[PDB]
């Protein structure tokens, strides 16, 4: 079927077909162009017309030029043959290497797993970062979600859990980089081709990448996350695989459709925020799931706009995750980092017949003494540090202790702090804490434990400063 | 004729709509019978929403509308450098017509992921405080966030005349040449500032588009689009260009009244919800090129004003998570003296210690560690700390308009982390400083030459140094 | 491009299509032609084949409207009401044409001075009275105009009559004396 | 919250008119502890003072967000029909 | 070109023309009227209609009424004669004494001067008060916020400055009451004409008023601002002065703006102000400024709305500030008068670059004394003594009689130019009068009259 | 009427807050388009308009006056809602009454700190 | 059923504020004028007409009866909001958990202070 442009509103495409009215989600091609443009059909406004959200720029489109229905929705190259590859969102190779000779194609929209195919495997996951291990563990196959301002550490964060998972991993990985900064695409390109992970000369890279960027036009920043949930639904279903899933940033998935919802013609909702952000976020994250098929581990960056975290869009994707590390800036301007919040990070592994009742009791002493302490704040602020208790006093020594003691280097920080990077196993990190609680380093200045690893390095550290 | 032509249906709110025009692309600069310029903006079914380039007064309804057939572009080239041009490329400065050859479309995309490479080479400030613990290189993305009358607009001027030093030497690897968009500020100010960089002679390198507060909003909303093409035109060249926004928060206000004005839902503070996009487009071509693509770069300067230092808004965040760094510029600090007033404990740049020189990186990760210091515990040694952290600060403190070459800074931070200083008193640190660099301008020519084209500190260098502070600071008071 | 706007306004899209015509056609002069025409081709629409055909949803629009300008063309018509109707149809607003015919006819009904004007009375009168009062009501008219009667009859004023000439309005009927003569006595 | 927000503002006033109190009766019984205690309560209510600012500022914020917020509800509302 | 009333709808007209409809931003006469009534257009509806806003109340207007365009914006009387005078904001005189005979009259609604026709350098206005030309400045084409309210002499420090900068600058000024209450502009006009300001009686005035009240309807309200701007617009361009331009107040000519445009139907933006704030601000506040002819200095009251500096009306029209001169009360009650706060007043071009070293080093060192000065008085020996000392005759100097009250006093007017100002301060901050006793230096000029004063 | 013809008057709006909310379901029914807290474009036009007649004449047209005393009621203190605001821009001064003055014991319940009156001291015979 | 055949039946909704976005953004689909949070106008005939199926019937009913549980998610302890408000003024009583209480080894986290039960007393044994 051969339609006409009737109308073009920014990236929103209205288009009228004589006969053969195309589907909602089919892909058309629009006929005059030097690149490729696809526009993805969103509804039936009547009389013979659809309205569609084009994938790339719309410049250049005037009223009357022809546009060809290809009779399906936006199909992607599937396979192993997209790893080591840069793919945008209608699948094209961007990486200048040729075109991805894989077998078959699969469509960007599916349907979400269903109840029996489910799984329910908890087994822990240790990234070797002590707050994370020890207050939001996360787990092999559920979803993560790094939620957090903009300038808190979520993208060092990501780098920091594909150099200590997506290393030592065993099965494949995908990263969909979806509205965020595009030299940041670029160096994890290289920084993944000196490693050995993506390999150019020969067919034994482990990672497949698709990008589209905070450059692209709102329908290519909304349908990426589609085409790499694809790609990882490939290695997944296909090939029972273990796959991980890093999405960075999911939150302009969410923004994308509040940028296109203005031109669809809808009422908007609260915070201007489209009227399907809920359902479209649920048909989005349904299919990022670890089925009794294969698995998918998900580590998912998201954004909170002016630091609000009641916003609509991280406060409806708090349901869909498994474990939530929140990025706070109050403690980032602490010098602390990670940023994590210690009293707002959960997880759904945090059970004594799961993480040992041992790690339990440790991490539940460790958020009760803080929250101690961020009750004291505001009397210590005013009244003075010398108006309290005597355990209160010891409580609040300990608190800054371990406050301290959360933070940890990186070593993918090293390049603009120097410290070298630490990777603190669990046991030595629910010791040391053990230890802090009890009360066996009350003799240390607290500066002992501000930037290091395991317990031992503190008290080096503490040695160190005489 | 309805295709190459139009007739105004209603003017007002800022948008023109426009009855014919079926040959029309989207994003098309048509032209009015006004003389004014516009962008087809909207294409319905039955009519064009033109944005209006200009006073909304100067359009009657049914005037005749031609178009141009092509896509909104501004022109570009070197003959632009010295020139005061408005956000469509056009003259102001009473200097004669733009004798540019070559146009380029405002509304472009940024460089994928493949034309890219990792920021290596140095953009040097002038600024101790930038240099040392800021540093910010060629293709990078750096904020400078603060409230008003805090030194944003200063801190830029004073790298465009910088950037002197170099645009006068041999080499054109090192040659910057600079670009200032003025969005929404006074045009007093915009014609102080640059006559300010006539002074200095940073104009023959330098251009200045300025949509101030008197233009139509859609100038305001253009501006910083066309000088980013003035600076994508040296980006693909081979060639070397920073850009100064200046700032992005007048720029965020014009787009939010054309969205208002066209009864677009708006979002948190009344933004539309595509004001990230906006910046983002916007701020993502400034990139570094590998040699494959010419080896050059654009270096881009955004300014943001917060409202009671307030960084968590909503703009400041968006911008915040699109640049590649922040330069926090402080208002109590401002009130105490320091100047320029950068918080360095929040100031950061992600890729800038890859930019940093040899020598510079040797005197300031020293510096920055000790300012660390300095910083937490505000014992006998942490009164120490102390007063090398407060020699330290007040070694910080800069003039205005008067940007130090990288071997002098190196020199100055040697001189300060090295403790020749740590007996001195704090209030006499100024002087001292600006003594020392006459003196060393003076009678050490040569090793300030050889730092330089060494760009490394090595052992013999480093004992000159310490014999000549020792002998200046012995003769001192 | 300047209009002659009619002496009297309808509104809406009604009114817009209905002016559009009257200035298109006193512009070359053929006010009763396209009056007639247009009443004539209302009939034509109205009938219940393409009275049914032309507001059905689906059919297609350039289907349809090439299908009622070949039903239209066989009356022999001017240019100008083949116009009107195919600018109706390709902007889809036939299902309102017969409501722009009654304006435009309505239209007709000032430039020929027509005034329509009731006076309504308890019980039907008789047309001695009745052309007596023609004369006495068209007494008020200025220089060349031409009246149009509907009276009606109710009871409910017992009496009395009620002259509504165009907005000119005098209620001589018993029921407003009546409730003068209450307001009165009780104020 | 705009009404949290007035409770700990209130909170916060409360204790700082009370520190003041405090600080101008030890100032009384000052004619070694009780300077220690008028220096002490100077210092507490200069501390409450500047939480005080801070929380208006906070504030003032959170009243611009609620007026918009409540705009932008009725022109939603309004431009629906 | 002649249109006609098709819709009323409070101060709201849609108005439709046959033919030539006119360009925005121009007033149509309303034909039939008692008194005069001008819409202004805003928007071309279509269909030939346009949209306006009416500068008067449209009590008694009739659908088809007839309107005439001017084929021009509101045009106000500009010229000499205007001094002393009264108008509205269509420029007819609301004092009762006749029309305003002048030449020439001019539109309110122009362009800011171009960027060739910029003072490249900032420089200061000597306003003869020790104050404000040491501690906070006035620049020759800047805007400044005038703070403070009632009781600390506000209006005695607008008759002064008017004064000083008729006698020192020859140029006039002018007077622009957005939003006035009627008595207090009542109360204004008639300290006006005892001080002298104005002149009933010869051609001697000094100030020009326009007056859009508190009652009229905001396109009035908004518009006033525009029309004393073309007053002081004509004294700078034709004249060759350096005007002043009082806008009291200036948080109501936004006011004005937002309820304009809540009429209009225009989508609200943030905090309920127009979309449009921050361009009306600019396309109005960039007029003001220095050219190659003259310059205006554009005194602003500004009003905080809820005490918050972070509301985008202050935030918007501090953008544009230059200067701030703060009047507080606790400073009146210590009798000084200028009751200027001396810590609170700021001033961007307090700049060794701009002020000179000089000049800069003495007012840095006035604002330290009298920083310390105030630390010392927290407590309440050696030096601080002497710091105290000197820092009590600079508040004392800091004061001055204004001629604008000889009526009252009988003391005698001084306008101290800013060279004796600075060496004034310079000597008592030297030290050089460490013996005259402090009430030597309450109300006097040049520190000359206060050792004459220290004699008795 | 009073006022023009050399008489002195005094009006006592009780109160103007639900004349406000009255013109504002009368604005609202009238489609016309709301603004803040609903409230149509130009309240403030409404209550200035009204309470600038409240004047005080000279000798030249009959020495007349005319005091107006308006009412508003807030909601807790909410001094700065809309309506409040716009009538305390207009008027000369307030009188404000608290409900803890009326508990603690005060009646009449006015505060004296936050009342003012912008004439004041020209309003009272010389003992007073 | 249950209720209706002598049984008794516990019912709990886990949860209502996402039955009320589903039905917030099916309403701005179809148009309907939009309220406070640009929730419909009717939600909370929504909620009520669900939550008042909750009944105890008497013997001549079979006696059986239907519990609710319905289950609420705030924004920052902000019960203010609107569908909070909705059900609180539907239900019979709430049972108020805390993020500060849950972190002070408080679980579950009740806050005893809120939590209301309007049966009260006569839902209990005796013994306790
Ligand atoms: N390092 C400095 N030394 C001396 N003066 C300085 C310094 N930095 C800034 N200033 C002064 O502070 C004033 C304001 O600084 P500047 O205008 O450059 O920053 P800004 O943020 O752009 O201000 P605005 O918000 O008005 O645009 C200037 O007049 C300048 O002279
Ligand atoms: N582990 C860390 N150590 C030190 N600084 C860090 C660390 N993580 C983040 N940061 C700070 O955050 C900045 C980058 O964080 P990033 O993840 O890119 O922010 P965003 O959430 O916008 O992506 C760095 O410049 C650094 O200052
Ligand atoms: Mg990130
Ligand atoms: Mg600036």
């Amino acid at each position: 079927a051969t339609g006409r442009i009737v109308a073009v509103i920014g990236a929103v495409v209205d288009v009228q077909f004589d006969e053969g009215l195309p589907p909602i989600l089919n892909a058309l091609e629009v006929q005059g162009r030097e690149t490729r443009l696809v526009l993805e059909v969103a509804q039936h406004l009547g009389e013979s017309t659809v309205r569609t959200i084009a994938m790339d720029g719309t410049e250049g489109l005037v009223r009357g030029q022809k546009v060809l229905d290809s009779g399906a929705p936006i199909k992607i190259p599937v396979g192993p043959e997209t790893l080591g590859r840069i793919m945008n969102v209608i699948g094209e190779p961007i990486d200048e290497r040729g075109p991805i000779k894989t077998k078959q194609f699969a469509p960007i929209h599916a349907e979400a797993p269903e109840f029996m195919e489910m799984s329910v495997e908890q087994e822990i996951l240790v990234t070797g970062i002590k707050v994370v291990d020890l207050l939001a563990p996360y787990a092999k196959g559920g979803k993560i979600g790094l939620f957090g301002g903009a300038g808190v550490g979520k993208t060092v964060l990501i780098m920091e859990l594909i150099n200590n998972v997506a290393k030592a991993h065993g099965g494949y990985s995908v990263f969909a980089g979806v509205g965020e900064r595009t030299r940041e695409g670029n160096d994890l390109y290289h920084e993944m081709i000196e490693s050995g992970v993506i390999n150019l000369k020969d067919a034994t890279s482990k990672v497949a990448l698709v990008y589209g960027q905070m450059n692209e036009p709102p329908g290519a920043r909304a349908r990426v996350a589609l085409t790499g949930l694809t790609v990882a639904e490939y290695f997944r279903d296909q090939e029972g695989q273990d796959v991980l899933l890093f999405i960075d940033n999911i939150f302009r998935f969410t923004q994308a459709g509040s940028e296109v919802s203005a031109l669809l013609g809808r009422i908007p909702s609260a915070v201007g925020y489209q009227p399907t952000l809920a359902t479209d976020m649920g048909t989005m994250q349904e299919r990022i799931t670890t089925t009794k098929k294969g698995s998918i581990t998900s580590v998912q960056a998201i954004y909170v706009p002016a630091d609000d975290l009641t916003d609509p869009a991280p406060a409806t994707t708090f349901a869909h995750l498994d474990a939530t590390t929140v990025l706070s800036r109050a403690i980032a301007e602490l010098g602390i980092y990670p940023a994590v919040d210690p009293l707002d990070s959960t997880s759904r592994i945090m059970d004594p017949n799961i993480v040992g009742s041992e790690h339990y009791d440790v991490a539940r002493g460790v958020q009760k003494i803080l929250q101690d302490y961020k009750s004291l704040q505001d009397i210590i602020a005013i009244l003075g540090m010398d108006e309290l208790s005597e355990e209160d006093k010891l409580t609040v020594s300990r608190a800054r202790k371990i406050q301290r003691f959360l933070s940890q280097p990186f070593q993918v920080a090293e390049v603009f702090t120097g410290h070298m990077g630490k990777l603190v196993p669990l046991k030595e990190t629910i010791k040391g804490f053990q230890q802090i609680l009890a009360g066996e380093y009350d003799h240390l200045p607290e500066q002992a434990f501000y930037m290091v690893g395991p317990i031992e390095e503190a008290v080096a550290k503490a040695d160190k400063l005489a | 004729d309805l295709e190459e032509t139009g007739r105004v249906l209603s003017i007002g709110d800022g948008i023109a709509r426009v009855h014919g025009l079926r040959n029309v692309q989207a994003e098309e600069m048509v032209e009015f019978s006004s003389g004014l310029k516009g962008m087809s903006l909207n294409l319905e079914p039955d009519n064009v929403g033109v944005v209006v380039f200009g006073n909304d007064k100067l359009i009657k309804e049914g005037d005749i509308v031609k178009r141009t057939g092509a896509i909104v572009d501004v022109p570009v080239g070197e003959e632009l450098l010295g020139r005061v041009v408005d956000a469509l490329g056009n003259a102001i400065d009473g200097k004669g017509p733009i004798g540019s050859k070559t146009r380029r479309r405002v509304g472009l995309k940024a460089p994928g992921i493949i034309p890219r490479i990792s920021v290596r080479e140095p953009m040097q400030t002038g600024i101790k405080a930038v240099d040392s613990l800021v540093p910010i290189g060629r293709g990078q993305r750096e904020l400078i966030i603060g409230d008003r009358q805090t030194g944003k607009t200063s801190i830029a001027i004073d790298t465009i005349i910088n950037q002197k030093r170099f645009n006068d030497g041999s080499d054109e690897k090192k040659k910057l040449y600079c670009i200032y968009v003025a969005i929404g500020q006074k045009r007093s100010t915009v014609a102080q500032l640059v006559k300010r960089l006539t002074d200095a002679d940073a104009m023959k390198y330098t251009i200045v588009v300025s949509a101030t507060a008197s233009d139509a909003a859609p100038l305001q909303y253009l501006a910083p689009y066309s000088g980013c093409s003035m600076g994508e035109y040296f980006r693909d060249n081979g060639k070397h260009a920073l850009i100064i926004y200046d700032d992005l928060s007048k720029q965020a206000v014009a787009y939010r009244q054309m969205s208002l004005l066209l009864r677009r839902p708006p979002g948190r503070e009344a933004y539309p919800g595509d004001v990230f996009y906006l910046h983002s487009r916007l701020l993502e071509r400034a990139a570094k090129m590998n040699d494959a693509f010419g080896g050059g770069s654009l270096t881009a300067l955004p300014v943001i004003e917060t409202q009671a230092g307030d960084v968590s808004a909503y703009i400041p965040t968006n911008v915040i998570s699109i640049t590649d760094g922040q330069i926090f510029l402080e208002t109590e600090l401002f009130y105490k003296g320091i100047r320029p007033a950068i918080n360095v404990g929040l100031s950061v740049s992600r890729v800038g210690s890859a930019a940093q020189t040899r020598a510079m990186k040797q005197v300031a990760g020293t510096m920055k560690l000790e300012l660390a210091q300095y910083r937490e515990v505000a014992d006998a040694a942490t009164q120490q700390l102390l007063s090398r952290g407060v020699r330290l600060t007040e070694l910080l403190k800069q003039g205005q308009y008067s940007p130090m070459a990288i071997e002098e800074q190196v020199a100055v931070i040697y001189a300060g982390v090295r403790g020749y200083l740590d007996k001195l008193e704090p209030s006499k640190i100024t002087k001292f400083e600006n003594a020392f660099l006459s003196h060393v301008v003076s009678q050490h020519q040569a090793l300030l030459g050889t730092i330089r084209a060494d760009g490394k500190i090595s052992e013999q260098s480093d004992a000159k140094l310490k014999e000549i502070v020792t002998n200046f600071l012995a003769g001192f008071e | 491009a300047k209009l002659v706007r009619p002496p009297v306004q309808v509104y809406g899209i009604e009114g817009r299509y209905a002016t559009a015509l009257y200035s298109a056609a006193s512009k070359q002069n053929k006010l009763e032609q396209v009056e007639k025409e247009l009443l004539r081709v209302a009939q034509i629409l109205k009938e219940p084949k393409v009275a049914a055909s032309v507001l059905n949803p689906y059919v297609k629009r350039s289907i349809k409207v090439k299908s009622l300008n070949d039903i239209t063309a066989k009356e022999r018509f001017s240019p100008l009401t083949t116009n009107l109707i195919n600018l109706l149809a390709e902007n889809g607003r036939l299902s309102n044409t017969q409501g722009v015919v009654s304006a435009f006819s309505t239209m007709m009904s000032v430039h020929r001075g027509e005034v329509p004007c009731t006076v309504t009375s308890a019980s039907p009168l008789e047309e001695a009275t009745l052309s007596e009062l023609k004369t006495v009501l068209k007494s008020f008219l200025s220089q060349g105009q031409v009246l149009k009667l509907e009276a009606k009859t109710d009871p409910s004023i017992l009496g009395g009559m009620i002259v509504r000439i165009g907005e000119k309005y005098v209620d001589m009927s018993v029921k407003t004396k009546i409730q003068k003569l209450g307001r009165a006595m009780r104020e | 919250t705009l009404k949290d927000i007035t409770r700990r503002l209130k909170s916060i006033k409360n204790i700082q008119k009370i520190t003041k109190s405090m600080k101008m009766v030890a100032a009384a019984k000052y004619a070694s502890e009780q300077s220690a205690r008028m220096t002490a309560m100077d210092n507490a209510s200069k501390n409450a003072s500047e939480m005080i600012d801070k929380l208006t500022l906070t504030f003032n914020r959170t009243r611009q967000a609620v007026i918009t917020k409540e705009l932008i509800e009725i022109i939603s509302g309004a431009a629906a029909l």
